[PDB]
């Protein structure tokens, strides 16, 4: 069932040639012939990548967004029981007694 | 994955069939023919070529597989799938 | 078919084992019941009657065909396999580097100074691989894909360029 | 301020003052400080500087002010002259009015952010107002098609006050 | 507000800078993988300072900052939610994509296109982002086909591969058809709200919702492969193993179950659509489960993993607890990024092997892959006080205890054994037994970038969900009181399922040979469905393409009743008009009939 | 190329079936073309409706990813037939039978959901109670009329 | 074991197949000349495939013939008959006029609710 002579021969011919050509496709030493701190580095990329930007979108957001009406809309702050308010200095009532079951 | 060298797959291809009952570790050699000179059968040579299959992780196709029938000609085959050219 | 019989049992033999393997999954395993399934080859294989040597193949096809894994095991490269034509996206044909610019080609002075050696031989080789065809031939045209080898020193076996330029199979 | 706290109304910021019940130093409390520092200050310097140069060349645009003319009631059949003008203006005005219908929308929607889990009950007002609005606009301009006119318009109202006309005969 | 909204935005701003640099060439191209790994590191230290500010005290917000575009009464501006749901999820995905990214770095090494590779990923990461924060539907819409456009770049990676462009499109093919139930819901809310923004939409609270959440929970099948649509996730397992992992632990998929979470104040108040929804994620977490049980490809069984983990979001949705979906998409982010990442590790060192049949022996040769490993199995089936147990745990005993469907729970419950019987296939098979890979041993996990980028997210797999759920808020009534045998279902199924799996896996070992149940042919060839439906379906509309509606209609029919007649009538009329003697006799003899009739028939002299 | 060499009518003689499979590069008893039905197929040889999977997959082929051959004339569906399409390779489970498990399992699985809806699993617990009338303020109730008060009492 | 019942998209496999096996003279002879036509192609592509000078495209008469089959060549061997008229009919007539009676049958009724005020549009004013 192997190889004809005459199959094994050009086999044996193309295999001559095959290796010939990888072997060309090696690079030379002088190849390619190009034409002519981690703290710092870190240090570095948070100023152009953070407080940089955060400058832009701060002034974007302090003097175009905010300056036009429901831009930047929060949620209101939570008001609990006994919370006093920063505003008036209004001291909101504390829940009357619970029945203390424990 | 490491590369493979000529040296380094006929090692393998040898080491397999030193490994292989039916064979004689001290008669064989690359270019014993598997019927031939080793005596073996043609069932025989489908489980050889099963276990290059999985020494070397890779299929060779029957129409393929059947003419390697010495242990140089499985090494030519997988040099010349594996692009080794030594 | 052109498999002729023996081909058939063969290749059936082989594919019965990977899908035996798949099953048993365990070495030790596979090992016991792949010399069983062997014994059973081994059994009919001086069957000199075609007759039954055929039918018991049409069986033992049709044995397989229930029995076979739905899930096989299959070869990461191979047809089907995980990483079948995984890296065609890399391999790209040589003659792509006739396009290159010559400040590209000027970074690889060594390379392409050998490559035009190899595109020489392309040339010169040429028109004695035709005519080695052309007297070769029968009239009608050949009758199978086999070529033949060079017959003198000097000579390359015909048709031999896009077979020993072909891509590296794992090229970048 | 910028806008006009009527047309965008906010109800009045109640901000709980900070109780800490925990000896742990609070992270947001440094890092707004550090905020303001490396920040706020830099950005609000730049902006001082800007707003100087603008205060050295100081320049003023106006909102055009459109004269009212008769509208298409007032316009005799095929007369384009008349028809022109008063068709003109109620483009100008379904334009106006489609911006009032946002104006009740942006309010819709920022009670709805800002009261929260209770927005169901503290947004009836701003609901209201917004589904009248929004029927009026229905009643006006709606089913006129692409190619609507002060004519489809009017049309359209007296269809509407021809059926009203009727109900009340009923009753 | 002024620290909030500021911090917010640079999160998002500063991972387009990478993009920003790239497509400008004004980087340093030497290692630009490193700089956009970097820079997704910095970028989780961002969205953690306005995410202690909501743990803080809650605080929320919207952005809109551009006005873009204004279509008479409908105004559309570039807006961004900060909300709830995005500064908890933002941190997660970050973390994540931090570890995946630094794992591609060591993964992609020899991948010549390893800087466009990253490129991909970030543009996957920026649409995802994207899509959690946008707060109108069609900023929204933009983030759901980025990510969908992003994944078929990613899983076509190795794009000279026919099964890769072939699953490439099937993820298209079965996301578009759910973005058919997108469009719809955008339809209905502005025709019938007047609007996109989910503000409104809230506000107005439409009762007669059947149409909007129907198209919502279409488009949600569709992202999340849920059943009917769910083929093409397991099939998206062609491309690269990192994209594996971010596809499936963010990014895309959980974009589908996070879209219903985002509509829960329309979804609370419709019966019809959580009991459809509950249905659809019991039967997606069963089925897709139950198909994991006979996969041998390492990373078809995870995939089949995460549909039936996402079949188990479906079913919390379904059951009106939309904050404990949202909690197992956050916990299961980590450990399911980690599996991933742990048999990338496997597949690497075997040489790109994928079968867990050719695997095996691996517990010692890799043992920190083997812990991560174990670690995220254990995770994945809910041990207790692993980051898995935090969400999956409490959806269970929320399922049991609610009012369901019967079926849907049932169902639910097997899935969650089945997950305990895959998981131990896979630590079975992998890393135990005798190895059954091939002879040249290369096993090597001892780089620093695999080690790091599983190191970090194996803590998250510990102490993530523990992290998370003492810090977010209470917005529901938890069920706490039950039966006992209610309490412990999620806990004795799964010990069950790891009895009952050791003993097949045991099975194996004996020297027997079966042959297969209807039932085994089933769970292995994933019910037929990709077998019959991805060659019915083609089949029958290519072939109706050609057929009918181009040869017989437009190269003949359309042809034939006007053209083609019309012209062959004016033929024939010419050859009888020009078709004469020359004869004079003839035409003078013409002239006389021409005449009788003008007066006898028409009368023309009168 | 020329006339001679395109696809032409039906073939209507031995000998035009002769020259229709010597044009299309055939054996005159392989060569079979469509019926004559008057869709427009012409003498287009019929070819096994077979998907380009099913090709062998280790023949070297002139275009390896079609697994076509340069000049073998192709299927009048062949773009349907690609490996990106249809395939059509056997399947380990017969096609019919495949359909009956997979019907069977989905019609199984609706049938049992609609059971277990009408047929709920609930726990033994009253419906929860709420108060302030139910929360009619909360939820959006009119602030002028008086709703119906909902009064809830200890146990 | 149940036998192979062979579909339309589930062919039938080679190995199940009578025809491949019980071989004659008369097939071997047929599959003689298939591979001879193969070969034949072969060399005529691989003449102009290895040829040094060649640059530009191997036109292919195989796709050139599909492609004019598979459009310019339909007209000529049309023939309006039974069949082709019943199909052009069915699917080019039909799905007009379904698609006709669903869209104008769901406007007409909406169209009345709307006048007798029985359709909803508390907020619908875009359109
Ligand atoms: C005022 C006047 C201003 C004029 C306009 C200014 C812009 C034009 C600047 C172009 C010149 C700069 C330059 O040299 O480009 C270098 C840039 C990189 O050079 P390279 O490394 O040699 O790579 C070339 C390959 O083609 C690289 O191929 P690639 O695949 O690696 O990437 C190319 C990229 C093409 O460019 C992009 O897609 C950019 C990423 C999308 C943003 O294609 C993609 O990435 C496909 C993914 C599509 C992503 C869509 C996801 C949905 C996001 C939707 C959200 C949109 C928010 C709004 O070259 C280009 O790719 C040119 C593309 C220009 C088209 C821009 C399309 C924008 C979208
Ligand atoms: C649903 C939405 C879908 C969106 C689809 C479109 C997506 C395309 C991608 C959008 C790119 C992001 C655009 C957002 C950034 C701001 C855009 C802008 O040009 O700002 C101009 C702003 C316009 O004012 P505004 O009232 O909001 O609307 C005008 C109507 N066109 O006026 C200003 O605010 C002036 C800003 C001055 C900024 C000063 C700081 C500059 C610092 C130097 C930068 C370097
Ligand atoms: C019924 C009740 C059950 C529930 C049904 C729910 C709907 C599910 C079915 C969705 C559509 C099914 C077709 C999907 C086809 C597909 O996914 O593409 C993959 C297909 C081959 O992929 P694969 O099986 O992985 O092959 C591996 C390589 N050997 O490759 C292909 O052949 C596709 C590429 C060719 C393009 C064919 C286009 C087919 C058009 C049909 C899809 C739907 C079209 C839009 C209409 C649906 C929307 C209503
Ligand atoms: C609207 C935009 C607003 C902000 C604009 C700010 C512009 C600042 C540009 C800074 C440089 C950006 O472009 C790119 O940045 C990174 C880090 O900084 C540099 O990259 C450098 O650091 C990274 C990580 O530390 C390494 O991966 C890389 O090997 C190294 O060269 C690139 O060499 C530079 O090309
Ligand atoms: C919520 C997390 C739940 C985690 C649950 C973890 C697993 C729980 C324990 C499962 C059963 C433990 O394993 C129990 O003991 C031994 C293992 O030594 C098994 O014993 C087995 O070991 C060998 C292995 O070579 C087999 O070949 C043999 O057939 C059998 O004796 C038992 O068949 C099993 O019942
Ligand atoms: C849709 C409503 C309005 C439609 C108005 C269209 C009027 C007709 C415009 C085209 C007239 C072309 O007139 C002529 O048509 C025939 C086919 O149709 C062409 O002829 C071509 O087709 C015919 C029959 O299919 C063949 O016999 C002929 O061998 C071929 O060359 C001519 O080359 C063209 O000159
Ligand atoms: C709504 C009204 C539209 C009016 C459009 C204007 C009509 C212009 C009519 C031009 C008619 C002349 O066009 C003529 O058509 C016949 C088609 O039968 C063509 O004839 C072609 O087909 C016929 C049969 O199919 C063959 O016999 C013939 O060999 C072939 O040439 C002529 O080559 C062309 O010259
Ligand atoms: C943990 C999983 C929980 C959910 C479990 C869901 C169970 C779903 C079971 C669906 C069964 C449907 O599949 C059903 O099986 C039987 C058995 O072959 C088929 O039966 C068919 O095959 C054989 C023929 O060789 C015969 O039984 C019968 O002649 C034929 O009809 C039915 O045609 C098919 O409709
Ligand atoms: C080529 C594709 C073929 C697909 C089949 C297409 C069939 C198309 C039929 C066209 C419409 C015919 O039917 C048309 O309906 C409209 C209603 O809107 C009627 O319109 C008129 O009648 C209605 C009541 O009937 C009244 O409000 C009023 O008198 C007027 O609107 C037209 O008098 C009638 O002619």
């Amino acid at each position: 069932s192997g190889y004809t002579p005459e199959e094994k021969l050009r086999l044996q011919q193309l295999r001559e040639l095959r290796r010939r050509w990888l072997k060309d496709q090696e690079l030379s030493p002088r190849e390619p012939v190009l034409p002519p701190y981690k703290t710092y580095r870190h240090s570095i990329f948070a100023f152009t990548h953070v407080l940089i930007p955060v400058w832009i979108i701060h002034y974007y957001l302090k003097y175009h967004v905010t300056t036009k009406p429901y831009t930047i809309v929060e949620k209101k702050p939570r008001i609990f029981p006994g919370d006093t308010i920063l505003e008036t200095g209004e001291v909101i009532p504390p829940m009357k007694e619970f029945p203390d079951q424990h | 994955a490491p590369p493979l060298t000529l040296e380094g797959i006929k090692d393998r291809v040898l080491y397999v069939l030193k490994l292989y009952d039916k064979i004689d570790p001290e008669k064989l050699s690359v270019n014993s023919h598997f019927m031939k000179d080793l005596g073996l059968d043609s069932l025989d040579q489908v489980e050889i070529i099963m276990a290059m299959e999985d020494e070397f992780g890779f299929e060779i196709p029957d129409i393929d597989a059947e003419k390697l029938m010495c242990p140089q000609e499985i090494v030519d085959y997988i040099a010349d799938k594996k692009d080794v050219y030594e | 078919a052109y498999l002729t019989h023996q081909q058939k049992v063969l290749r059936l033999y082989k594919r019965a084992l990977r899908h035996l393997e798949s099953w048993c999954i365990h070495r030790d395993k596979y090992r016991y019941f792949a010399c069983l399934l062997r014994a059973r080859f081994d059994e009919h294989k001086n069957e000199k009657d075609m007759v039954k040597a055929t039918q018991l193949l049409r069986e033992a096809e049709e044995e397989f065909w229930h029995g076979q894994h739905p899930q096989p095991y299959i070869f990461p490269e191979s047809p089907g396999g995980t990483s079948y034509e995984r890296y065609e996206c890399y391999k790209v044909p040589e003659w792509c580097l006739d396009d290159w610019h010559p400040s590209e080609k000027a970074m690889y002075p060594d390379y392409f100074a050998k490559r035009e050696q190899w595109k020489k031989l392309r040339r010169e080789s040429w028109e004695r691989e035709v005519k080695q065809l052309q007297e070769e031939t029968p009239v009608g045209g050949p009758r199978t894909e086999a070529l033949p080898p060079a017959r003198k020193q000097g000579d390359l076996p015909p048709l031999w360029w896009h077979i020993v330029t072909r891509p590296r199979e794992r090229p970048m | 301020d910028s806008w006009d706290k009527d047309v965008y109304p906010e109800p009045p910021r109640r901000t709980p003052a900070p109780s800490p019940q925990t000896s742990l130093p609070n992270p947001i409390t440094y890092l707004t400080k550090a905020f303001d520092l490396l920040v706020d200050r830099p950005v609000t310097l730049v902006r001082e500087f800007i707003e100087r140069q603008h205060a050295k060349n100081k320049y003023y645009y106006y909102h055009r002010e459109f004269r009212r003319v008769p509208d298409i009631t007032e316009c005799q059949e095929k007369d384009v002259l008349c028809m022109f003008e008063a068709e003109m203006q109620w483009r100008r005005d379904y334009k106006v009015d489609q911006e009032i219908v946002n104006i009740i929308q942006e309010r819709l929607k920022a009670c709805q952010q800002r009261e929260g889990e209770s927005h169901r009950q503290n947004c009836a007002k701003e609901l209201e107002q917004f589904t009248q609005v929004v029927k009026a606009y229905q009643d006006r301009y709606h089913d006129l098609g692409a190619h609507y006119s002060a004519r489809k318009c009017l049309a359209k109202q007296k269809q509407r006050m021809l059926a009203e006309r009727k109900a009340a005969k009923e009753a | 507000m002024n620290m909030f909204s500021s911090l917010s935005l640079v999160t998002l701003l500063l991972l387009t800078m990478p993009i920003m640099m790239m497509s400008f060439n004004t980087y340093k191209p030497s290692n630009y993988p490193l700089y956009v790994k970097t820079a997704i590191s910095y970028a989780f230290i961002t969205s953690m300072i306005p995410t202690m500010m909501f743990i803080h005290s809650g605080q929320e917000l919207i952005i809109s900052n551009w006005h873009w575009l204004t279509i008479q009464t409908l105004k559309l501006s570039l807006s961004f939610k900060m909300d709830y749901f995005s500064m908890m999820f933002i941190p997660v995905a970050l973390f994540v994509t931090w570890s995946i990214m630094e794992f591609s770095m060591w993964y992609m090494y020899s991948d010549p296109n390893i800087n466009k590779f990253f490129k991909y990923l970030l543009l996957f990461l920026i649409t995802m982002l994207i899509l959690v924060t946008a707060n109108n539907l069609f900023q929204l819409f933009i983030g759901w086909e980025g990510v969908g456009i992003m994944s078929f770049l990613l899983i076509g990676w190795w794009y000279g591969r026919a099964d890769a462009n072939t699953a490439a499109l099937q993820a298209i093919l079965y996301n578009r058809i759910g973005d058919i139930g997108f469009i719809l819901a955008m339809a209905w809310f502005l025709t019938n709200l007047n609007t996109w923004d989910l503000q409104q939409i809230f506000m107005l609270n439409p009762s007669d919702s059947n149409m909007p959440l129907i198209g919502l929970a279409l488009a949600a099948t569709g992202k999340s492969a849920q059943f009917g649509l769910h083929p093409w996730l397991p099939s998206a397992m062609e491309g690269p193993t990192p994209v594996s992992a971010l596809l499936h632990s963010s990014t895309m998929v959980v974009a589908g179950i996070f879209l219903l979470i985002r509509f829960y104040p329309l979804t609370e108040n419709n019966k019809y659509i959580q009991s459809i929804t509950l249905c659809l994620g019991a039967i997606t977490t069963l089925f897709t489960a139950m198909c994991a049980l006979t996969q041998n490809d390492i990373k078809k069984i995870i995939a089949f993993s995460t549909s039936s983990q996402l079949g188990l979001m479906m079913v919390t949705i379904g059951i009106n607890q939309p904050y404990l979906a949202f909690l197992h998409i956050c916990t299961h982010a980590f450990f399911k990024a980690m599996l991933f990442m742990c048999s990338g590790s496997i597949i690497h060192s075997l040489n790109d092997e994928q079968d867990i049949r050719k695997m095996g022996g691996l517990f010692k040769a890799m043992p920190f892959t083997t812990t991560a490993l174990i670690v995220g199995s254990l995770a994945l089936t809910g041990m207790p006080f692993l980051t898995g147990f935090y969400s999956k745990d409490l959806i269970i005993e929320a399922a049991n205890t609610s009012y369901t469907n019967a079926w849907a729970l049932l169902m639910t419950l097997i899935a969650t054994s089945f997950t305990a019987i895959y998981s131990t296939r896979i630590i079975f098979f992998a890393l135990l037994g005798q190895p059954r890979f091939p002879t040249l041993v290369n096993i090597n996990e001892n780089n620093p970038l695999l080690i790091n980028s599983i190191k970090r997210l194996l803590i998250g797999s510990l102490f993530a969900g523990y992290i998370i759920s003492n810090n977010i808020p209470p917005t529901t009534i938890p069920q706490m009181t039950m039966p006992y045998y209610l309490k412990t279902t999620a806990l004795i199924v799964t010990i069950l399922g790891f009895i009952l799996a050791l003993e097949i896996s045991n099975m194996t070992k004996n020297l027997k040979y079966h042959y297969p149940s209807n039932a085994f042919k089933f769970s292995t060839l994933l019910g037929y469905f990709p077998t019959i439906m991805h060659r019915l379906a083609p089949y029958m509309n290519l072939s109706m393409s050609q057929k009918s509606a181009s040869s017989l209609l437009d190269l003949i029919w359309l042809e034939a009743i006007l053209p083609k007649t019309i012209s062959l009538a004016q033929m024939k009329a010419s050859t009888l008009v020009t078709n004469q003697k020359g004869l004079i006799k003839l035409y003078f003899l013409s002239f006389l009939i021409t005449i009788l009739i003008s007066m006898i028939l028409f009368n023309f002299h009168e | 190329i020329t006339k001679d060499m395109l696809p032409g009518p039906y073939p209507k003689t031995p000998e035009e079936r002769a020259a229709a499979a010597k044009k299309y590069n055939m054996r005159v008893e392989d060569y079979e073309p469509y019926p004559d039905d008057g869709t427009g197929y012409g003498d287009y040889p019929k070819l096994p409706d077979r998907s380009q999977q099913e090709r062998d997959p280790w023949y070297d082929w002139d275009h390896p990813d079609l697994r076509l051959n340069w000049g073998e004339p192709m299927h009048w569906d062949l773009d349907m037939y690609i490996r990106n399409r249809v395939d059509t390779s056997p399947t380990p489970v017969n096609w019919n039978l495949m359909c009956k498990h997979l019907f069977g399992f989905v019609a199984f699985m609706l049938f049992m959901f609609w059971v277990g809806e009408t047929y709920p699993a609930y726990q033994p617990v009253g419906p929860k109670q709420y108060p302030y009338n139910n929360l009619y303020l909360e939820r959006g109730g009119d602030p002028n009329k008086e709703p119906e008060p909902v009064v809830h009492y200890e146990i | 074991f149940p036998k192979y019942e062979a579909s339309r998209l589930s062919s039938l496999p080679t190995t199940l197949d009578p025809a491949e096996y019980d071989i004659s003279s008369e097939t071997r002879k047929a599959q003689a000349e298939r591979l001879a036509i193969r070969s034949r192609l072969k060399r005529e592509y691989q003449l102009q495939y290895y040829d040094p000078s060649r640059r530009g495209v191997i036109e292919d008469p195989a796709l050139v013939r599909w492609t004019y089959a598979r459009s310019a060549n339909i007209y000529p061997n049309f023939r309006p008959n039974t069949k082709t008229s019943l199909l052009g009919a069915l699917f080019g007539i039909g799905p007009l006029v379904f698609w006709y009676y669903v869209f104008k049958t769901d406007r007409d009724r909406k169209e009345k609710l709307i006048q007798e005020g029985k359709l909803d549009r508390t907020f619908n004013i875009s359109y």
